[PDB]
């Protein structure tokens, strides 16, 4: 699972890790393929910018 | 008494078992102000029971 969270009102938007804490649009991360091909067609206008 | 209409016994489903089923009533806000359009998922029209 990975659950994309918008900021509501100015704040930095949110994915949220496998551990439980919700974490920003940064650093290193670890995708499955599999996790990429579930929602491609979301994930290219939530991560491309 | 000379002869008996036969009942059908043996009936058969191929379709799926249920006997309720989940209709919707008014429908969301798809377009609105404080969000964006791109959180919904029927912006990127996937369907969903």
């Amino acid at each position: 699972d990975c659950r994309i969270s918008f900021g509501m009102n100015g704040a930095a938007p949110m994915i949220r890790d496998e551990t439980g804490m919700m974490v920003p649009f940064e650093g290193n991360w670890i995708f499955p393929l599999a996790l990429w091909q579930m929602n491609t067609r979301y994930f290219n206008q939530q991560f491309d910018a | 008494l000379l002869h008996a209409d036969t009942p059908r016994l043996v009936t058969w489903d191929a379709g799926l078992c249920t006997s309720f089923k989940i209709v919707p009533i008014v429908p969301a806000q798809v377009p609105q102000d404080v969000l964006a359009y791109t959180f919904f998922t029927s912006s990127y029209a996937i369907q969903s029971p």
